[PDB]
């Protein structure tokens, strides 16, 4: 299946754009990494999940 | 070309090599934002 | 890490499909390098050779 | 007991400050998981405590200790399982006459003709003339007592099960999960601080085997081969024999 | 043939030696001057402990 | 020609070994700046 | 008996003036045999008892391991090379060194690998025997018994002193038999069980005097 | 004993850390004391003096011997026309037709009679081996092992800190050369070639030209 791979890869681009902007903002704000810790962990664990989804979906094409 | 399950993403790929030129420019923006301290 | 990285090239040439040999008989293609040259007079002969 | 160093000087249990207390290793490093976000019931009192409970399944140190009853048995069975799955497949693939060393078809290999072959390495190989009816009969009997010997707490008085002491008595005040009296023929439990460090090695070897036997069952269901066959074929051809070459194999 | 050559223009000899006396020139002159440096090493400082270089 | 080659290899290796063992003979301490 | 002055001797009854003074009978195997006087210094006599017992414990492992590959070959186990002075060369064989007969077993091919593994492993456990290691630190240099007597046989020190004599007398026989095996291989050229089988076949002719003219210098 | 790192109680020993306490008579006093007397052969402190003055003479002959066995085969590989460049065949040069030529040169020494060589050697060695025992022209009352004087013309034994250091270098160079000269003996008996030929044969293929090539060589029958 091809179309769910392209949706999952578009989603990988938006999540990566959320990390390329957001993660340096969360880091270098004062006391921002303690407050926004679980957001970035949910962002990284989604980003890492989306990479292994697209790689497994590439096997089905 | 790319594999055809990824060829719609080929517009993003043409922008990807020039990105480390923007990383040396970002060090000048960050130092301009702290006024070159 | 550089030593184990240099064994990645040896494992890929000896075991993991081989590498491209342009001097292969029959034209250049991918050749598993079954007999790599471990002779120290040949290996360290390049290093002391003139440039 | 006096424990000179394995290679050089003084050895034994150097520091248990990596495994117990506030200072100890965790499941995330200290810039991602500080010492205030550890749950209050996970303290440095159990071996292998990394502060790992994101799904709140632990409640208090008495519920954690009764799941520790479940964790350490699941550890010690999966460790015997992990050696019992790789080794007979490894011997059969290298030349032993096991006929069923692959783990997921050993049961159907011995159905009506019987005679599941057994390899007493290195003493050669022996046929096993026990029918499948007896294997169902002996196992439920011989191990239903042992799982009752851990409930009732009272072993048989006579010591005949491969004992290094021959102390024909019962011992009932022993620690659950750690009956170190008759179950230490080699000893290795006299110094309680190196015993507290060996039970860190016991649960980590256990948690490594529980993940691996889970890895056995999944990758045998997917690939259709045993884990020794998955191991020697991924080492033979890594990029061409992966998870990702196995999935989607029906198209080319 | 017509003249006399040394015949080592593209032969790839180790350090460009083809008479074995040339290798003993290399080891003799290195060995003579290693030995002068070694005997004269008592005037260079005994940098024996660990923090004993030109460091920063 | 071989007499010339032996002579040049004595000469060149004399000066190369002056170079190498000169920097091994405590060059970084030959500064005027004290520490 | 076996200790004190009123013990067994190396000449038996004709040994009352034969034994020296320092061989009292407080060490096992002391039948009073120091005819060349090598062990007169008690510091060296301490060293030679360590040299004797470690030689005894390597010869007992030797004399059992130079025999059981040749018995099982008479029972039908194929080894490649079952005779002990040919069993080293079977690692250069075409299938390597299978342990009894199974290629599912050790299946060693590289002699430099199994030697370098041995130098690392034996270099540690012979070092553990000297200074101490994981099984003990300050025990007897010849009789550790903490981890090396798991079955409790180093109890009752009266009968434990008997076990030291049973150790060395089994051990001295094995050393006398390993000196056998070496010479009965150089002279004969066949295995020691093969040396046993033809002396049991014909004791008259199949002895060591049938090979007495082997080492004659004929020039 | 000084604080010379090779002497006294905290000295390097022959099993490193696994050696334990050395024997009580090996107090770190004399050079090359790695505490290796496991046979107890030198427990007597008078035999231990004899074995010290027997080790070092063996060491000084084997250091000359190991240099003396490599050097005619090293030059023999480089075109010097020796009769036999190999060391264990170098005796038979007296038995060939032209005799024994030093450096393969016919108008150097040109020995023809082996009985003249041995008759000269017994007279000359017997004079100087006895000088090593007592007296002599180059020194009369000196040390038995380290006489100095005429046998230290460069003065390299003046500083006793340096002299106790160089005695450690002498015995370790000597024990290495005795252990290597024993290698010359065994690997000429076993292989049959020169030690520089055994080296270059090993360097051409170390996997096959090791000592296990000749492991079945002395097999009976
Ligand atoms: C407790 C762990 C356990 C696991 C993970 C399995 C796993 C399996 N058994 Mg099983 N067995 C287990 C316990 C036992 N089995 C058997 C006797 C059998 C038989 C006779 C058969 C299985 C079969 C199977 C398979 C059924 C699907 C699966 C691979 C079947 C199989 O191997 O088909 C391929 C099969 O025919 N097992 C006995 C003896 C009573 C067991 C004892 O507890
Ligand atoms: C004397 C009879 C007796 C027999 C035959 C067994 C048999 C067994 N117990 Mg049991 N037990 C017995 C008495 C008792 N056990 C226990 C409590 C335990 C625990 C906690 C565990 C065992 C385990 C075991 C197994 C491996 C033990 C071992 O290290 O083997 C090597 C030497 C032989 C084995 C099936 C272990 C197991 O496999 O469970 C996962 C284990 O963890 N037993 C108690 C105290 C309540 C006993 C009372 O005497
Ligand atoms: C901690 C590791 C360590 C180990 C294991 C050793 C071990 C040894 N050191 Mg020591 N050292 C070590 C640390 C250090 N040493 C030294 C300094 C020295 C010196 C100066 C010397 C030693 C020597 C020795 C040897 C002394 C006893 C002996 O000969 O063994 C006897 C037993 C063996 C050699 C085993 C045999 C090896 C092999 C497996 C057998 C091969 C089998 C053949 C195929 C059989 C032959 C077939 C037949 C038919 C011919 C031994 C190999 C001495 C030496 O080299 O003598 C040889 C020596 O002179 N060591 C230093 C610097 C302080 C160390 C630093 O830590
Ligand atoms: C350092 C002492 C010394 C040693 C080790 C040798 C060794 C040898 N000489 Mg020799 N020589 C020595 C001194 C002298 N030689 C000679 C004159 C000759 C002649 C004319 C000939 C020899 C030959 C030989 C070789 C016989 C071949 C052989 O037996 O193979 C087996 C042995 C080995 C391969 C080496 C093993 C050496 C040895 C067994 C161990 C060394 C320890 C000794 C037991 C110590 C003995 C020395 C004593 C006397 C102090 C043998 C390697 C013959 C030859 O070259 O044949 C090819 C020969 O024709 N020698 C003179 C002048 C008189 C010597 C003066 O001291
Ligand atoms: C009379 C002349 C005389 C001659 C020709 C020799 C010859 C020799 N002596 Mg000898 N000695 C002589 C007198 C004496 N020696 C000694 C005591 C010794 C010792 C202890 C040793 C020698 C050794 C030697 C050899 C090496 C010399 C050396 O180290 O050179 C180097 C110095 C300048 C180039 C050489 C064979 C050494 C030996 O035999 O080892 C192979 C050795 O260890 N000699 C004494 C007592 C002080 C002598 C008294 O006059
Ligand atoms: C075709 C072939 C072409 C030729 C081959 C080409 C390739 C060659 C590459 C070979 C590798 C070269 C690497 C050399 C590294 C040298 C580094 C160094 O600066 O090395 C420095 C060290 C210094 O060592 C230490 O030096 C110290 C100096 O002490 C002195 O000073 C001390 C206080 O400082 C004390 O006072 C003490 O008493 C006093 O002696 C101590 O003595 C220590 O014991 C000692 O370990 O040297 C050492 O470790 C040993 C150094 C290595 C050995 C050098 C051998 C040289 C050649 C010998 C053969 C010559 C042949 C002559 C032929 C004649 C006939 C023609
Ligand atoms: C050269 C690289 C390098 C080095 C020396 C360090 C060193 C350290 N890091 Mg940093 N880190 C690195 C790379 C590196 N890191 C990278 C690439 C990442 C992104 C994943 C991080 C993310 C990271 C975090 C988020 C934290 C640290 C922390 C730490 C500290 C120790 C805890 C630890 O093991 O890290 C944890 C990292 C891992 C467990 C990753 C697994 C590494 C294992 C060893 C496998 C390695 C595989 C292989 C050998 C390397 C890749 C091969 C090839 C691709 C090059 C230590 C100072 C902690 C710290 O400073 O606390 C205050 C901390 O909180 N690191
Ligand atoms: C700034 C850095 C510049 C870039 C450097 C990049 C690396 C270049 C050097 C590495 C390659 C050369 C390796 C050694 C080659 C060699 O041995 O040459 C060996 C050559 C061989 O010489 C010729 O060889 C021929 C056979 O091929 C024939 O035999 C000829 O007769 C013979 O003359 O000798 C030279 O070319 C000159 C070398 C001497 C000059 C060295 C200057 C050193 C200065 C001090 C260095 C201190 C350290
Ligand atoms: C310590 C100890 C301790 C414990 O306790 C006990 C024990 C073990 C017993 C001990 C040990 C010991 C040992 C090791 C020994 C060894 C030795 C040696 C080897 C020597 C050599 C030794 C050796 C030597 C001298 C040698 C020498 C040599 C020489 C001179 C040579 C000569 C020559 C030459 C030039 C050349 C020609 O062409 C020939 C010839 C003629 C040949
Ligand atoms: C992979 C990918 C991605 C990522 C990307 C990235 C990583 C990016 C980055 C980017 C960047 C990182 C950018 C940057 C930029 C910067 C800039 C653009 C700047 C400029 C500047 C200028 C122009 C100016 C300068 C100056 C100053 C200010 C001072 C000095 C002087 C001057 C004037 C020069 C994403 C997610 C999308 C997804 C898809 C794919
Ligand atoms: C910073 C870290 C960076 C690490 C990056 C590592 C990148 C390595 C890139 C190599 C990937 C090549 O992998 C590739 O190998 C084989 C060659 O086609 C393929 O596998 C298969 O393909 C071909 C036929 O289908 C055959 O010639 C191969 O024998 C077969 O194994 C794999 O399907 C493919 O995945």
């Amino acid at each position: 299946m091809t179309s769910i791979l392209q949706v999952a890869l578009l989603a990988l681009i938006f999540v990566s754009f959320a990390l390329v902007v957001g993660v340096p903002v969360v880091f270098a704000t004062p006391n921002g990494w303690t407050d926004n810790k679980g957001a970035v962990f949910s962002g990284l664990s989604l980003w890492l999940l989306l990479v292994f989804v697209v790689g497994i979906l590439n096997s089905f094409v | 070309k790319l594999p055809e399950a990824y060829a719609p993403f080929a517009p993003i790929v043409d922008v990807l090599p020039v990105i480390p030129v923007f990383f040396i420019l970002l060090a000048f923006v960050w130092q301009a934002a702290v006024s070159f301290r | 890490m550089l030593g184990l990285g240099a064994w990645l090239l040896v494992w890929k040439a000896m075991y993991f499909g081989g590498v491209y040999d342009t001097w292969a008989p029959g034209g250049g293609d991918v050749r598993v390098i079954t007999n790599p040259t471990t002779n120290a007079a040949v290996i360290f002969g390049y290093l002391v050779k003139s440039p | 007991k006096a424990t000179r160093g394995w290679l050089g000087g003084q050895g034994g249990a150097a520091d248990l400050d990596k495994w117990y207390g506030p200072d100890r290793k965790l499941f995330l490093p200290s810039g991602l998981y500080d010492r205030s976000e550890i749950p209050e019931y996970l303290n440095g009192e159990l071996a292998g405590d990394y502060g790992y409970d994101p799904l709140g399944l632990g409640k208090d140190p008495e519920t954690v200790a009764k799941y520790r009853e479940n964790e350490l048995l699941h550890a010690r069975w999966a460790m015997l399982a992990a050696a019992g799955i790789l080794i007979p497949e490894g011997l059969q693939a290298n030349g032993a006459n096991i006929k069923g060393g692959t783990w997921f078809e050993t049961g159907a290999e011995m159905l009506n003709g019987g005679t599941l072959n057994y390899f007493a390495v290195p003493w050669g190989i022996v046929s096993n003339p026990l029918p499948l009816f007896a294997v169902i009969a002996v196992e439920v009997g011989l191990m239903g007592a042992v799982e009752f010997y851990r409930r009732n707490g009272t072993g048989p008085a006579g010591y005949s099960p491969g004992i290094g002491k021959f102390d024909s008595s019962v011992f009932d005040g022993l620690d659950p999960l750690y009956p170190g009296g008759p179950f230490d023929p080699l000893g290795l439990a006299d110094d309680p601080e190196v015993l507290q460090e060996l039970k860190v090695k016991e649960i980590k070897n256990g948690r490594l085997a529980m993940v691996s036997v889970l890895g056995f069952a999944v990758q045998s269901y997917v690939t259709g081969e045993g884990p020794y066959a998955n191991w020697t074929k991924h080492v033979a051809d890594p990029f061409g024999y992966n998870l990702l070459t196995v999935l989607g194999a029906e198209e080319r | 043939l017509v003249d006399e050559r040394m015949n080592g223009d593209g032969t790839g000899r180790p350090f460009g030696v083809n008479d074995p006396v040339l290798g003993w020139v290399l080891l003799g002159v290195f060995g003579t001057m290693w030995a002068i440096w070694f005997i004269g090493q008592k005037d260079l400082g005994d940098f024996e402990d660990a923090d004993d270089g030109l460091k920063l | 020609m071989l007499t010339l080659k032996i002579f040049v290899y004595t000469v060149v290796t004399f000066f190369v070994c002056l170079f190498i063992f000169g920097f091994l003979s405590n060059d970084p301490a030959r500064n005027p700046g004290k520490n | 008996e076996f200790y004190g002055p009123n013990r067994a001797k190396w000449l038996g009854p004709y040994s009352e003036n034969a034994t020296p003074a320092y061989l009292t009978g407080e060490f096992p195997g002391d039948y009073g045999w120091d005819t060349a006087g090598l062990s007169a210094d008690p510091e060296t006599f301490k060293r030679y008892r360590e040299l004797e017992l470690i030689h005894a414990r390597w010869a007992m492992l030797g004399a059992l391991g130079c025999i059981t590959p040749e018995l099982l070959a008479k029972s039908g186990t194929q080894f490649g090379e079952a005779v002990w002075f040919k069993a080293g060369a079977q690692i250069f064989s075409e299938g390597g060194l299978d342990y009894l007969g199974n290629p599912s077993l050790v299946h060693a091919q590289n002699i430099v690998a199994t030697l370098a593994v041995q130098v690392i492993l034996m270099g540690l456990v012979e070092g553990y025997r000297v200074n101490g290691g994981p099984a003990g630190e300050g025990l007897d240099p010849l009789y550790p018994g903490e981890s090396f007597d798991p079955l409790g046989l180093a109890d009752d020190p009266d009968t434990f002193a008997e076990l030291k004599v049973k150790e060395i007398k089994n051990g001295r026989l094995a050393m006398f038999s390993m000196f056998g095996f070496f010479v009965q291989a150089i002279v004969t050229g066949k295995g020691p069980i093969q040396n046993l089988d033809d002396h049991l076949s014909n004791p008259t002719v199949n002895n060591a005097f049938a090979f007495a003219t082997k080492f004659t210098p004929s020039a």
